[PDB]
């Protein structure tokens, strides 16, 4: 048998679901058909309404304590929770219900991990990350907006092979993917080290791939696999394509000033 | 009961609730009433999420806005970024260089293809295709069907289809059905023969593997997909042909060659897999008489117009827009996003508040103050709704109207507009016109003849305003977008080879150069229809930022006059095989490709 995954969606943009299906190794097709049993997921599931909701009770009973809850997005606490409604009820009620009997909880992306864009000031819905609502269950955070596809499927692959959550850092992120800052192995680092910087878009320095620090790159303070694993089967990453890192895997990155203001010190 | 827009609404029949609506982006609730014969006579569209991006943007730097609003949606990823940089550039009188224009067009058209094809296969197909029936298909007859439907598709052998079928069999026989669990399989609403079901499921799997390749075009120009990077004033992906090692640029000839390889693959997929499947499935549902779902497409359609073959020259739009009213395709009205009397949003039946909710606000004057409150006729409580009260406020989606009229937006709207423009003598719309005429001939004659079915005589006026037509237009648009970006690539490479390597205009990058106040608008023909962002800038900061998004139009609740939007109109007058199985509701709603995070932002 394949481990059931119940994939819930709160307030989100669905980028994490989209990133997941970009995975080349393993293919999302192979994950769905051969690795997990993806039993509930709003994006892809055949059943709707009453038939969809009926799946949750069935899996939770049959696989009690032996399914994975994956959460994309987050619950809002304002508007009596009804700024995110599922089955006529607040999302937070669904989240708490499904979480109770999960063997592990994955917080996909910056939304579920920390709050992401809807939690940026002044956070009109009081969007709240999963670990602040679910406080009695093991939660692995997989932050990024979205996370890299192979990071997402890498987490799943580890969990299914070993029936364990991988080693986490103090912020709950898997060390196997989030141990390095972008700036550690960024290919533009030799330019940084020599004080060779882009100062205006499309200047001579930009055309030579000089460091993007002075254009606001937040690589020096951001932990992710982007510089090495890179994006979309290692095709590029933000810096390689010419834009500084905006810090998208870090808690509260929307409220750390303009993306184009350089780090100080 | 009341009459509006030629629809007789009646809520006296049996009430049916679908919550969640699945196989969409985001959160939606739908309620209908059905008559004694299971025909929908009332429909209610409820957007069940809100995040408040418009509120969040206040006070921030206009140059950062694109990244915030990009996160309105990861499905239509980047179209909001494009709208945002266009809005800021419009406010600040910035003109981007030719290479930036072309790269943005290529990214936009890549999104169109990816979004459309993934929608059809992974979200929509299961409304037309019975996966369990695919298990009964004969592999040789499936091979024979494939050769008739698309002679050029090389994946067609009986052995190939047998292998796919076997994997599906083993999956089902495991007792863990996953995404197929509790499905509506076997419903009489499904009409395809087993062989068509197996072909379609095979392509569902093919498309799932292939879609990840197409987006590598975004990755090259924008660093990542989802959520590629954009830039006020141009693109960040600087160009250098000679540059190697320490002097390597984001874009060189090898990167451009890679992009062309991806574009060529896209063209093959659209022509060999996607368009033929939709033509075939459309033909078979047409033969079954399933022409429901036209809604507002039969009268009122709108798009801002897009893809000028000369930058900043709207007369050259390759998907020319405007507005059609009353089903009069002989008259296209111009649409001006700047005109306070044209695009307006009501909140009469939405969970927001205005000073005066009898008026619609143009987005430069837009207001987003939440007001979650339920009507007196609600069944249930504020936090446990059993039946929503559509006489009061019933959605997180605002109600956009054009000169007070309720409009349908989307690929179908663009294709009806293109057809109308071509008939008036617009040469820029020749290709979509050609696609439409070809498609009608395939659906009416060629495919029926090939399948031994009777030949039909539907006009485009009859075929297009339907759920089938809406699905067709999306597929044709995907094909047209692949063709266009193939040309854009050639123009980009030729321009660079002629010596123009510029990718960004930075003259007005620094806010010390800006006017102390300004307003701007950016529009985009996004995958689901007409997208606009309206910005007001004051002393370097965002004063107001309002988005009116395609699914805001289509999914909108009723306005002050009680006029219904495109989703609600489309469901009207549709029979259901079983009122407790929402097959027909899903098929028609899905034909709009609802993006609920987009609709509410
Ligand atoms: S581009 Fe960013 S991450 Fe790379 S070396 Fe410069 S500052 Fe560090
Ligand atoms: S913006 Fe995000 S995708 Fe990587 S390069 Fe920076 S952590
Ligand atoms: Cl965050
Ligand atoms: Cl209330
Ligand atoms: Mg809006």
């Amino acid at each position: 048998p394949r481990t059931p995954v119940l994939w819930l969606h709160g307030l989100e943009c669905t980028c994490c679901s989209e990133s997941f299906i970009r995975s080349a190794h393993p293919l999302a097709k192979d994950v769905v058909l051969s690795m997990i049993s993806l039993d509930y997921d709003d994006t892809l599931m055949a059943a709707a309404g009453h038939q969809a909701e009926a799946i949750l009770e069935e899996i939770m009973t049959k696989y009690k304590g032996n399914y994975i809850l994956a959460v994309e997005g987050n619950p809002p606490l304002n508007q009596d929770g009804m700024s995110c409604i599922i089955g006529g009820r607040p999302f937070i009620e669904q989240l708490k219900y499904v979480a109770k009997d999960a063997k592990a909880i994955i917080s996909w992306g910056s939304c579920a991990s920390w709050g992401c864009v809807q939690a940026a000031k002044p956070n009109p819905t009081q969007a709240t990350p999963v670990h602040k609502v679910i406080t009695d269950k093991p939660i692995i955070k997989v932050p990024g907006c979205p996370p890299i596809a192979e990071v997402m499927t890498g987490v799943i692959t580890y969990m299914l092979t070993f029936d364990r959550i991988p080693e986490l850092d103090r912020q709950g992120r898997p060390k196997m993917f989030y141990s390095q800052r972008i700036h550690d192995k960024c290919y533009r680092r030799p330019h940084f080290d020599a004080g060779q910087f882009v100062e205006e878009w499309d200047d001579e320095s930009a055309r030579k791939g000089f460091c993007l620090y002075k254009m606001g790159c937040k690589g020096p303070t951001t932990y992710n696999a982007c510089s090495t694993t890179r994006w979309n089967e290692g095709t590029s990453f933000p810096i390689q394509s010419g834009h500084g890192c905006i810090g998208c895997s870090e808690d509260g990155f929307w409220d750390k000033g303009s993306f184009y203001d350089r780090l100080t010190g | 009961a009341y009459a509006t827009q030629g629809f007789n609404l009646d809520d006296r029949g049996r009430r049916i609730v679908v919550d969640p609506v699945t196989r969409i982006e985001g959160h939606m609730r739908c309620e209908v009433n059905v008559d004694a014969n299971n025909v929908i006579r009332n429909a209610v569209s409820t957007g069940t999420m809100w995040r408040g991006l418009e509120v969040i943007l206040k006070g921030r730097d206009p140059r950062d806005a694109w990244a915030f609003v990009e996160r309105i949606c990861g499905v239509c990823t980047g179209c909001h970024a494009l709208a945002s940089v266009r809005a800021v550039e419009n406010a600040l009188d910035i003109r981007i260089p030719k290479n930036a224009h072309l790269i943005r067009e290529i990214m936009a058209k890549t999104l169109q293809v990816h979004d459309h094809a993934v929608h059809f296969y992974h979200l929509h197909a299961l409304d037309w295709v019975d996966v369990m029936s695919a298990l009964k298909a004969d592999p040789k007859r499936t091979s024979e069907l494939q050769q008739l439907v698309s002679p050029a598709h090389p994946l067609s052998s009986a052995g190939y289809f047998r292998d796919i079928q076997n994997r599906l069999k083993r999956f089902v026989e495991s007792g863990q059905l996953g995404p197929f669990m509790n499905g509506y399989w076997g419903s009489k609403a499904y009409v395809l023969p087993p062989e068509a079901n197996l072909m379609a499921v095979t392509h569902y799997l093919e498309a799932l593997d292939l879609q990840k390749e197409w987006v590598k075009i975004h990755t090259i120009f924008g660093g990542k997909n989802p959520h590629p990077n954009y830039l006020v004033g141009g693109v960040p992906c600087a160009i250098n042909l000679d540059g190697i090692g320490a002097a390597s640029a984001p874009v060189n000839m090898e990167r451009l060659s890679f992009v062309k390889a991806r574009i060529d693959e896209i063209i093959e997929f659209n022509k060999n897999v996607y368009v033929p499947d939709v033509l075939a499935i459309g033909t078979l549902y047409k033969q079954a008489g399933w022409l429901y779902g036209g809604g507002l497409a039969a009268t009122n359609v709108l798009d801002y117009g897009e893809y000028p073959n000369v930058a900043y020259n709207k007369s050259t739009d390759q998907l020319p827009g405007g507005a059609i009213l009353n089903g009069n395709w002989d008259e296209v009205f111009p649409v001006d996003p700047r005109d306070s009397q044209q695009v307006q949003e009501f909140v009469s039946h939405s969970w927001y508040k205005y000073a005066d909710e009898s008026v619609g606000l143009h987005p430069w004057d837009g207001v987003t103050e939440p007001n979650y409150v339920l009507g007196a006729n609600t069944k249930g409580t504020r936090t446990r709704i059993e039946q929503i009260d559509e006489s009061a406020k019933y959605s997180w989606i605002k109600s956009p109207r054009w000169r007070g009229h309720a409009m349908e937006v989307g690929p179908l709207s663009r294709y009806i507009l293109a057809y109308a423009h071509a008939r008036s003598g617009n040469k820029y719309a020749e290709r979509p016109k050609e696609q439409l005429e070809y498609s009608a001939q395939m659906i009416n004659s060629a495919i029926p003849k090939a399948l031994g079915l009777p030949e039909t005589q539907y006009t485009l006026k009859q075929l297009l305003p339907s759920t089938i037509g809406r699905t067709l237009a999306r597929a044709l648009e995907s094909q047209y977008c692949g063709e266009m970006m193939h040309s854009d690539w050639h123009d980009l490479v030729a321009n660079i080879r002629a010596g123009d390597t510029a990718t960004a205009n930075v003259d007005k990058w620094d806010p010390a150069t800006w006017p102390l106040q300004a307003k701007g608008v950016g529009t985009v023909a996004a995958p689901r229809g007409a997208l606009g962002h309206w910005i007001r800038i004051k002393d370097g900061r965002i004063e107001n930022y309002q988005c009116v998004v395609p699914t805001t139009w289509n999914g909108s609740p009723r306005d002050y006059k009680g006029q219904i939007g495109a989703f609600e109109a489309s469901l009207m007058n549709t029979p259901m095989v079983n009122p407790e199985q929402p097959v027909e509701i899903l098929r028609t709603l899905h034909s709009f490709d609802p993006c609920l995070a987009c609709s509410t932002h």
